[PDB]
């Protein structure tokens, strides 16, 4: 919980990732759990 | 006919996390990027840098966001051309077997884009941009670096200093299985 933010932007990108579709789907799957946990927290808000 | 002495050989594994073998693997590998720059007898001790453009488009590299920052980061002058040497420390520290505080050490160096030995706001709009291709709104991007100064800023001075980024990231179960390259 604590850290939830922190984690999201210093562990997410997976280093391993060499395919640039693979590449594209993880993007996409970071940037819309960084949205979901953007409206969660304006919801705490 | 040899690539290394073997005191030279002795030295790599000495500083570096590779086998024998493994350094003349990577050594191979360096020298495919650039076969016209790179010499085949390193005895020699040349003084020969392989372009950033090259490095930063090498398989294990090229669809990283963060690519040219992980080049500059272990490159001799910060540019990103690369040296024998500084392509094994770039590739050691990034293997599974470098110890996490070592790696903790090198991520904060990666993500304090102004290179002033903090992650503040800026860093952090530069680290979450490029995590979204830009995808979120500036004011979404702000909410977010709100949050990670919130969360991980410990002495209250508005900015991330390498004790406030390894307080942090030495708690994240993810940060080992992700901040790894294979080579
Ligand atoms: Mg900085
Ligand atoms: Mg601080």
């Amino acid at each position: 919980n604590t850290f939830n933010f922190s984690w999201k932007v210093f562990c997410s990108w997976d280093y391993l990732i060499g395919n640039p579709e693979t590449a594209d789907n993880k993007f996409n799957s970071i940037t819309m759990n960084f949205k979901e946990a953007i409206i969660e927290e304006r919801a705490a808000q | 006919q040899t690539v290394f002495t073997h005191e030279q050989l002795e030295a790599y594994q000495d500083c570096t996390f590779f086998t024998r073998k493994e350094i003349m693997r990577l050594f191979y590998r360096y020298q495919d990027l650039a076969p016209q720059l790179v010499p085949l007898d390193y005895t020699t001790c040349p003084d020969v840098k392989v372009p950033y453009e090259l490095i930063g488009s090498m398989p294990e590299l090229k669809d990283n966001p963060f690519r040219q920052r992980i080049a500059q980061v272990f490159s001799e002058d910060g540019d990103g051309h690369m040296t024998l040497d500084n392509f094994l420390d770039m590739f050691s520290v990034m293997s599974e077997m470098a110890p996490r505080d070592l790696k903790a050490y090198y991520a904060f160096k990666i993500y304090d884009f102004n290179n002033d030995d903090y992650i503040c706001a800026w860093d952090l709009e530069q680290t979450v941009t490029k995590l979204t291709r830009g995808e979120l709104s500036a004011e979404e991007v702000s909410l977010v670096c709100e949050k990670v100064l919130d969360e991980a800023d410990g002495d209250h001075d508005g900015r991330l200093s390498l004790e406030d980024f390894q307080n942090m990231i030495l708690r994240a179960p993810d940060f080992l299985s992700t901040f790894h390259i294979r080579i």
